[PDB]
Order: C-alpha cells, then sequence, then structure tokens
RNA sequence: UUGGCGGAAAGGCCUUGGGUGCUUGCUGGCGAAUUGCAAUGUCAUUUUGCGUGGGGAUAAAUCAUUUGUAUACGACUUAGA
RNA sequence: CCCUGAAAAUGGAUGGCGCUCAAGCGUGUUACCUAUACUCUACCGUCAGGGUUGAUAUGAUGCCCUGACGAGUAGGCAGGCGUGGAGGUCAGUGACGAAGCCUAGACCGUAAGGUCGGGUCGAACGGCCUCUAGUGCAGAUCUUGGUGGUAGUAGCAAAUA
RNA sequence: GAAUACUGCCAGCUGGGACUGAGGACUGCGACGUAAGUCAAGGAUGCUGGCAUAAUGGUUAUAUGCCGCCCGUCUUGAAAC
RNA sequence: GAAAUUGUUGAAAGGGAAGGGCAUUUGAUCAGACAUGGUGUUUUGUA
C-alpha cells in the first residue's frame, strides 16, 4: 500500500515486531525502523543482561574473530533478532534484508515523514499490567553500547524542532477547521451530508 | 485524470508448497484489500496479468507479459490460488502482479 | 604456472604479485618475432601498424633423462619442449557496420495504435 | 498433409542418462541400471535422477510418429520409394545416409512425382 | 495400497496355443477354436485342450 | 533395401465423426444487464469509459454507444463479460435499434499478401450513429450530470475495493 | 527571484515578489469511430557510449637509481631537474 | 504450576529466531495447510474373461470389447537391443565417396539403441530370415600402454677458491 | 397458544469458480410430444479474433525457489573416522 | 588420427567446493506445419 513503510520503534516487543517485519519484508514491502533504542523486552532487566551474558560467551575457540559476533547497539539487536526469522543464506533472503534500515533515533531523512506503529506488537496492547519489562537502550548501553546520551540529546534537539512545527500545525487546522464549519449549512454541504460526506 | 487503473495490485508470495517441497504449477497471490475468504470469492476466475520488462525488442515492444487466473482461496487470510499458462519464475516472490476486473459478474 | 614463485615489485605494471625474467623463453620468442617481421616486409606490408594478433605455445613431445634416488630407484627427468606459433597483422580501420534488417511483426492492434498516434499528434 | 492424428504427448521427453555420467568420463551416457546395495537411484531417493520404466510409453495411436505427423520410412532407391506409393499420407520417406548426390535427386524427382514426403531434402546437395 | 488375498497378474498355468511349430497342426487348431467357439459342444472344447498338449500328455493309443 | 517393409499398412481412409449431441440453445444473461443501462469498458480501446446499452445481438454481443458526441465511442458490440452493469439506468425507448445485426459488422478480411509496412469511415455508420445519438440525448437531458458522467471516465483510486464497491 | 532555517546520514523545509500556463467554481460550440467483441497494448528510472554547442582546469603514481629508523621476497621509510 | 534440592570439562542449541492475560502448561470448539494414501478421468504395461475366417487386402501369434492390477535385494522366468563370423535374400549402398571419427544440430523408442544433416576421410559395407560364438565393463591394491594435479615445486649446499 | 434453536429429509430452486472433452457412420436405455419430430438420452460442439512467425514449442547455458552425502563391496546396520 | 591431458580464440558463471532433480525467466540455437482437391478459368506457354 505503501512505497516505505517508517516504524517508531518505541514501546514495541522485540520479537513480535520482528515477525511482523520479516514477514512485510519477505512479501516485498520497503521497512525503515527508527528510534530502536525504545523497544522493549518482556521481562526483568537482570534476566535479559543474563541472557545477553550467555550469548556473549559463545565464540568460536581456535579463533574469536571467526565466531559469532555480538553486535552491542539496539538497532543491531534488532537486525540479529530479525536475521534470526529471514532466511538470509540464500538470494531472496539478501534481497529481502536489503529492503530493511533499522537506526536509533530519527535520522534527518526520516524526521520529517510519517511514523507508525504496529498494534500488535505494541507493549500496552500485549503485555499484563504488572509485569515487567526492559529498554532496549539501557540493556544495550549496559553491555557495551557507546553512544546512548548523544541520541538522547539529538532525540530532545529534534523533539524540540518538532514540538514548533505541530504549534503551526494546529494552528493552521483549527483555522481549516473554522472556515469548514462556517462554510458548512450550504447547499451543497447538505447535499454532501445526504449523500454521506 | 491521473490514475487509470483498472486493475487490482497483488503480490506473488510463493508457490504451494509443503515444508520441504515446493510446487511450482499453482501460485499463492496475496491481492490487496481482501482479508477474509467470503471476501475473496468475489475474485475467482478472474484473469491475473504479470508484466514485465526486457531488454531484446521482440514484437514491437520490449514488455512481456504472463497470463493465468484466479482459481480457489487459499488459508483463512484472503490469499488465493492461482495458475498460469507458464509457471512464474520463482524470482518474482514479492513481486507486484495485476488482477483484471474481467470475466466479469456483476 | 606461478605457484610458490617469489613476489616482486615490476609486477605493479600488471597489477600482479608474482613476475619473472624467463631469458631464454624471451630469446626464442623474439627471434620467432623478428622472423615474422622479416616475412611481413618480404610479403610487403606497412611494418608500423603490426600487432601480435595471434600466438599460442603447446606442448612437444618430451625428452627423457633419468635420475637416481635413494633405494636404488630410478625416476624420470624430462624437458617439456614447446611449438609456438605467431601471426602478425596490420592494424586495420573500424571493421563494419549497416547491420541486419530486422523485419517487425506488429498486430493489428498495434498497427492501429501507431496510426491512432500518428493522426493523434504531428 | 498427413492424416489426422490426436494432439502428440511425450511423457518424459527428457533423456534418461546414467548416474556419474556427469561425473566421471569413463562412464557414458547411454542408460544403464544401478544395481548396486545402497545406490540412490536403485533406491529411488527424493531428489535423485528418475529410471526408464513402462510408465512412460507413448499412446498406441501416437506412436512412431514424427512431428509432420507421418512414420519415418528409411528409402535407397527409387524402387524402395515406390512402395510408399499408396500410403503417402502415413509414412514419410527418408533417404539412407549413404546414397549419393546423383542418386539422390533421382529419389527426390521420383519422390516429387509420386507426392511422397522426403524428410531430408537436402543432404549432398551443391549449390 | 491394497490387502491382495491372491497373487497379482499370475499366468493361468494352462498351456494354449502348442508350443509346437507345426503348420498343419496350427491349421487343426485354427478350425478346432472356431468349432469350439461357435459350435457350443462340449466335444469340440475337449479336443481343442487335448490339441495343445505336449509329447507325454499324448501317450499312443 | 535400406529398410525392410511393413508387414501391414494402416488404412489412409479417414472415418467420419459420431453424431454429436450438443445443440445450442440461446445465452441467458446476467439480470444486472438489461437494455439501457449505463456500462463501464473493462477492457478494449475504449476501456474505462461508460457508455449505454441498446440491444443483445445474436452472437452474444451487447450493442453499446457512448452517446458519439458525449466521449467519442461510436456505435459497436461488446462482450458482455468484459463490462461493469452499474445501477445507473436510461429509458432508451425510441431508438431503432433492429436495423443493426451480426452481419451490419463486416471486417473485410485482408489477403495474406497485403502487409502493411508503413501503413476510411462507412457513411451508412455515420448518419447511423447521427440517428440514434439524438435520439439517446434526450434522454440523458432529464436527469443531471449524466452527460458529465459519461464523459468522464471510469479509474480505481487508492483505497478503492471492488468486492465491497456498488456498481 | 527575495529572505531565512536545517550537520545525526544536513542535500531538504518554509517564505517574498513578479512572469507564464491551466482551472472541472458555472454555462456553451467542434473533434474522437476502423485498435473492428479482449490481448501490459507500450507513457517509469538505472547506467554507459557517441554526436553536437556552451562553460571550466592545465596533474600525478609506478618501475628503474638511492636510503636503512625497515626487511625472507613483496612491503615500509627516505632522497634525486 | 513454580522454586530449593540440581556439580564437568572447545562455544551451543524446545531445530533456530524468539516468546510472558504466550508463540508456555491443562482443556474445549471451529476454520485452515498438505503424502507417491483415498475418489474421478486420461495414457502405458501385465493378467483375466469374451467377440470376430464372411466377402475385398494384407497381418487369426491379428483386430476389437470389458474388468482388475502395478513396491522390491538374493533369485527365477519372459520379451527385446548391440558385437565378430556363416547359409539365404534385397539383380541392397559405394571413389559423383564405403568404413571409421568429431558435432551444448534434427527425428524415433520407456530403455538397451536406431536414423538423418554438417565436417573430416579414403575402400569397402549394410537391411531382413536363420546359424554360430573367444559376444556387451567403472571397479578386481586387475593387465599393457599413455597422461595429469602435485609443480616450474622438493631440490641441484661434503672434499678450503 | 405460538415462534425459534438443534438434528434430520426433499427424485426443491438457483449463482460463482477450477480441471477434464477420452471415443469416432448407425444400433441401447430413456424423456418431451397426439403425431411428425425434438432432446442435457451409450464421452464437445457452435461462434469469433490475432498470428502464420522463433510467436508457441524443443534443445542448451545461466539465474531463482525447494530438494539432492560417493560409488562398488562385505554386513543386522555405510556418507562413514 | 579417438580419449585422458594441453594451448589460443569465442560464449557464460563464480562471497568456504563442483556436479544433479522438478519448474519457469533470460540469452543463444533449431525442426515441423502452412501449397491443400476446390466453385473457378478475373488466364497466359492454350489445354
Ligand atoms: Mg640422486
Ligand atoms: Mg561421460
Amino acid at each position: 500500500v505503501e512505497p516505505v513503510v517508517v516504524i517508531d520503534g518505541k514501546g514495541h516487543l522485540v520479537g513480535r515486531l520482528a515477525s511482523v517485519v520479516a514477514k512485510q519484508l519477505l512479501n516485498g514491502q520497503k521497512i525503515v525502523v527508527v528510534r530502536a533504542e525504545e523497544l522493549n523486552i518482556s521481562g526483568e532487566f537482570f534476566r535479559n543482561k543474563l541472557k545477553y551474558h550467555d550469548f556473549l560467551r559463545k565464540a568460536t575457540a581456535f579463533n574469536k574473530t571467526r565466531g559469532p559476533f555480538h553486535f552491542r547497539a539496539p538497532s543491531r539487536i534488532f537486525y540479529k533478532a530479525l536475521r534470526g526469522m529471514v532466511s538470509h543464506k540464500t538470494a531472496r533472503g539478501k534481497a529481502a534484508l536489503e529492503r530493511l534500515k533499522v537506526f536509533e533515533g530519527i535520522p534527518p531523512p526520516y524526521d520529517k515523514k510519517k511514523r507508525v506503529v504496529v498494534p500488535q506488537a505494541l507493549r500496552v496492547l500485549r503485555l499484563k499490567p504488572g509485569r515487567k519489562y526492559t529498554t532496549l537502550g539501557k540493556l544495550s548501553t549496559s553491555v557495551g553500547w557507546k553512544y546512548e546520551d548523544v541520541v538522547a540529546k539529538l532525540e530532545a534537539k529534534r523533539k524540540v524542532s518538532s514540538a514548533e512545527y505541530y504549534a503551526k500545525k494546529r494552528a493552521f487546522t483549527k483555522k481549516v477547521a473554522s472556515a469548514n464549519a462556517t462554510a458548512a449549512e450550504s447547499d451543497v454541504a447538505k447535499q454532501l451530508a445526504a449523500l454521506g460526506y | 485524470a491521473e490514475s487509470h487503473r483498472l486493475y487490482v495490485k497483488g503480490k506473488h508470495l510463493s508457490y504451494q508448497r509443503s515444508k520441504r517441497v515446493n510446487n511450482p504449477n499453482v501460485s499463492l497471490i496475496k491481492i490487496e484489500g481482501v482479508a477474509t475468504p467470503q471476501d475473496a470469492q468475489f475474485y475467482l476466475g478472474k484473469r491475473i496479468a504479470y508484466v514485465y520488462r526486457a531488454s531484446k525488442e521482440v514484437r514491437g515492444s520490449k514488455i512481456r507479459v504472463m497470463w493465468g487466473k484466479v482459481t480457489r482461496t487459499h488459508g483463512n487470510s484472503g490469499v488465493v490460488r492461482a495458475t498460469f499458462r507458464n509457471n512464474l519464475p520463482a524470482k518474482t516472490f514479492g513481486a507486484s502482479v495485476r488482477i483484471f476486473l474481467y470475466p466479469s459478474n456483476i | 604456472f606461478n605457484s610458490s614463485i617469489g613476489r616482486t615489485a615490476q609486477g605493479k605494471e600488471f597489477g600482479v604479485t608474482k613476475a619473472r625474467w624467463p631469458a631464454k623463453s624471451v630469446k626464442f620468442v623474439q627471434g620467432l618475432l623478428q622472423n615474422a617481421a622479416a616475412n611481413a616486409e618480404a610479403k610487403g606490408l606497412d611494418a608500423t601498424k603490426l600487432y601480435v594478433s595471434h600466438i599460442q605455445v603447446n606442448q612437444a613431445p618430451k625428452q627423457r633423462r633419468r635420475t637416481y634416488r635413494a633405494h636404488g630407484r630410478i625416476n624420470k627427468y624430462e624437458s617439456s619442449p614447446s611449438h609456438i606459433e605467431l601471426v602478425v597483422t596490420e592494424k586495420e580501420e573500424a571493421v563494419a557496420k549497416a547491420a541486419e534488417k530486422k523485419v517487425v511483426r506488429l498486430t493489428s492492434r498495434q498497427r492501429g495504435r501507431i496510426a491512432a498516434q500518428k493522426r493523434i499528434a504531428a | 498433409a498427413s492424416l489426422p492424428h490426436p494432439k502428440i504427448v511425450k511423457k518424459h521427453t527428457k533423456k534418461f542418462k546414467r548416474h556419474h555420467s556427469d561425473r566421471y568420463h569413463r562412464v557414458a551416457e547411454n542408460w544403464r541400471k544401478q544395481k548396486g546395495i545402497d545406490s540412490v537411484v536403485r533406491r529411488r531417493f527424493r531428489g535423485n535422477i528418475s529410471q526408464p520404466k513402462i510408465g512412460y510409453g507413448s499412446n498406441k495411436k501416437t506412436k512412431f510418429l514424427s512431428p509432420s505427423g507421418h512414420k519415418t520410412f528409411l528409402v535407397a532407391n527409387v524402387k524402395d520409394l515406390e512402395t510408399l506409393t499408396m500410403h503417402t499420407k502415413t509414412y514419410a520417406a527418408e533417404i539412407a545416409h549413404n546414397i549419393s548426390a546423383k542418386n539422390r535427386v533421382v529419389i527426390l524427382a521420383r519422390a516429387k512425382a509420386l507426392g511422397i514426403k522426403v524428410t531430408n531434402p537436402k543432404g549432398r546437395l551443391a549449390l | 495400497g491394497i490387502d491382495h488375498t491372491s497373487k497379482q497378474h499370475k499366468r493361468s498355468g494352462h498351456r494354449t496355443a502348442p508350443k509346437s511349430d507345426n503348420v498343419y497342426l496350427k491349421l487343426l487348431v485354427k478350425l478346432y477354436t472356431f468349432l469350439a467357439r461357435r459350435t457350443d459342444a462340449p466335444f469340440n472344447k475337449v479336443v481343442l485342450k487335448a490339441l495343445f498338449l505336449s509329447k507325454i500328455n499324448r501317450p499312443p493309443v | 533395401t535400406a529398410q525392410q517393409a511393413p508387414k501391414w499398412y494402416p488404412s489412409e481412409d479417414v472415418a467420419a465423426p459420431k453424431k454429436t449431441r450438443k445443440a445450442v440453445r440461446p445465452q441467458k444473461l446476467r439480470a444486472s444487464l438489461v437494455p439501457g443501462t449505463v456500462l463501464i469498458l473493462l477492457a478494449g480501446r475504449f476501456r474505462g469509459k461508460r457508455v449505454v446499452y441498446l440491444k443483445h445481438l445474436e452472437d452474444n454481443t451487447l450493442l453499446v454507444t457512448g452517446p458519439f458526441k458525449v466521449n467519442g465511442v461510436p456505435l459497436r458490440r461488446v462482450n458482455a463479460r468484459y463490462v461493469i452493469a452499474t445501477s445507473t439506468k436510461v429509458s432508451v425507448e425510441g431508438v431503432n435499434v433492429e436495423k443493426f445485426n451480426v452481419e451490419y459488422f463486416a471486417k473485410e478480411k485482408l489477403t495474406k499478401k497485403e502487409k502493411k509496412e508503413a501503413n476510411e469511415i462507412k457513411t451508412e455508420r455515420v448518419e447511423d450513429q447521427k440517428v440514434v445519438d439524438k435520439a439517446l440525448l434526450a434522454e440523458i437531458k432529464k436527469t443531471p450530470l449524466l452527460k458529465q458522467y459519461l464523459s468522464a471516465s471510469f479509474s480505481l483510486k487508492n483505497g478503492d475495493k471492488p468486492h465491497l464497491l456498488k456498481f
């Protein structure tokens, strides 16, 4: 339905979002995921830190350089979870994976575009209230990501600029709604209301 | 106007397959808009064209067409089964494809 | 035929690392080049547009001797000689043009469409 | 110009080749059955080559027919060609490979007079 | 799959069309197979089966 | 001899086919096609154009016209499986369509020798069109916006689901 | 064309002024056929070459020689109008 | 149900990703996916049961109708393909080119194989009915002969120059 | 005093879709008809268009999806370290 | 004057083998049918 779909990753569950997105890429939809530092994983922070340490133990014994690579950024953690669900070793899998780019924060190509959510992977819609969850940025900076604060500063600046945008947009739409209400109850308005618009 | 589309867009998903054996004679098509077999029953018997391009001009055109039709619904989510004169080349998994509205019955 | 030979700086001209100076091969090849240039001037060629158009080397029958190895054994000691041939030609101009006619087949719908375009525009 | 026939169907148009004829040069690709005790081809495992069997047999109304619709009949001279005088719509002549050109012109002339189809009217012809 | 109660594709085990290449014997079995097919007498069927028999199954009388 | 002989030759006489039992009953059209219906042409040269349906012909085809003054579609025949019968209805009583039949549209088939290397209309056809369309447009002028509706083309926009759309 | 803003991967967003074209906001006039009952019925963007005619600028690297802070050979570090 | 009890050696496996009002556990209801299995149809073969010497034209081991059946090592049987030589026949092919060889060119047969076109070549060879055998190769650390990768590699360094 | 659910029946009507068209003078069982005859009754016909050529197709190379362990032998068991 | 094996030219593919099966795309290459008897003589060489 869309050329590129921009997904705001905030408040989403990692596995459910990855299983949605992998099927979208295999069907041929182009997906870009922004704000990867705000993904959520169900479970305690200590459980997921222990899980990452169990993953971090695994390496090739005779040469650590050819072993499993333990990527530390939240976007690369999401990429790992998604590459697990795409059959990446085939040409179809590579062609699917080249339709995806995942970012921490919202870069300047995508800060002026529209962000969507996936309601079947949202934490507030999936988890029972009371279950504990993690933040992927906190887990990733606990296991070695170096750029948690610069992303926070850039996101603060971007949010200030976006609020400055939204004030003007709200004023303009209030003018347009006022003019539409005053130009209603004419004959064309009543004919459109009879016809359903 | 600015739009001239008289077909419905669809995606070529895969072949008919088991877990480890595929069957290229039957293709699986996701028609956009339909999400149930009862709505997919409208599209049975409709013609499908896969339209692609080539470098070498054959009979006045560089655009080649592969024709087929919808035969039955597939699953619970509005995917349909489609058969073509020559089977789809399997590099078109995820490629766009056109479902026309003829043969009509409305 | 370059495995386990030494590496050198003079392969940078050809983008390789492994290069050598086969003096005997150069002597034989340049003798054949001189003979071909002599044949070309005898035939009456320009002697300034000549480039080596063809050259090939393949194997002559081997010449065998013997080698004496430990615990009283015999092995072979064989020379691998060469047959060499080469052809020098004048560098000519551009080869040809004016390709095939490519007769076209159009349906009635295509012909009507082209006629409609020719009518509808100028 | 042939007799009407049903649509000719080949159940297996691909040539049956011997296992590992692609692998070794000493193994020719004429078909031999694998009689080995562990042979995957003999045991008919999935993904291996198929074997010739009687189920691939051509239709008896369609068997031995050329795509033109005739059966090939080898001829060597005019007397062999004349046997197909009353059976032109079912048989088509084929000149044998060892016939000279000055006889081939005679056989082609007589076949054109009798209305007989020749399947190789271009062998040893000079132009 | 069929649970077969018998041997599939087995021959009847009774000799027809005798193994000899005698042309006069073949003419005789042609005459008597016509007679056994159409005269509806048991004698013709009996002598037609007796014409197929081998030498040790035809002792001298 | 190269090949010996066949011991038996097959007979060259062609047999006759058996006596068939496939009679021709007439076509039973679908219920939404009544004469005077506005159709949408799904395929063809005039695809996406809205025309009016006049008469069911002999070879199961539908006689349609634009009218030619409105959208430039002449008197024509179309296939019933390649149109959409919209609910918009005009009355075509007062039009004498019994003149047209299957022999009225003849192509005058071309020989194999006449090949168009690089590259007209019947006067009987053009005043027949002029007779019928002036009777149609008088019925068109009664309800508003039909001339504009028939002049405009049909196309599917983003978000149009044809299994949910009513025509 | 005037003025800004945007460095996370800015390469885009906003704005001033005039020109020019269209306007289906409303009412008219002319054209369309024959692609013959359908045939994607061809309208997109990606790279390169060759021509025009209009600007723009007039280098280095390697081999060879040399060095020994380097070195199995390559490689490295130096020097040489 | 969960937890403690619960310690092994390369890094690690509910198949993996991952999953927490589950994508876990117990249970129930529907819809859906697909085996060479089942149903129907076509075709091939096998087996069985039948029909059909009438004239014309052939083949009665022929033609035709009906039904069922088809896995397979060791092994048995049947019908065929191919090779050297022999009797007969085609008053067979051939220096206007036999045999052989090459050919991601064509045709026929389920297959063993057969046929044709092109190139090369230079003197004999083939179809059919029969007879005969020193008659069909991927293997035997097979025999003889030829040729590779290894590989321009190991190396060509004792006896003062 | 009713309705509806549930289950079951109809030799009730009717719409859409897919695959197949074997056989080749006639013979049979039937149906509608007073009759001539007709029919969906022992297997597909009717109408129309385009092309008439590498377009369909065959072969071959490559690409893609899924599958595919090295043969022969002894062995209860071989891809076997 | 075969094959193993090799050189040149041409075409093609190549991210820790290669080769194969089913299916189709793409490129290259290729066979067959295309007259037919026919009302007919709009006809020349008049049949
Ligand atoms: Mg020595
Ligand atoms: Mg081989």
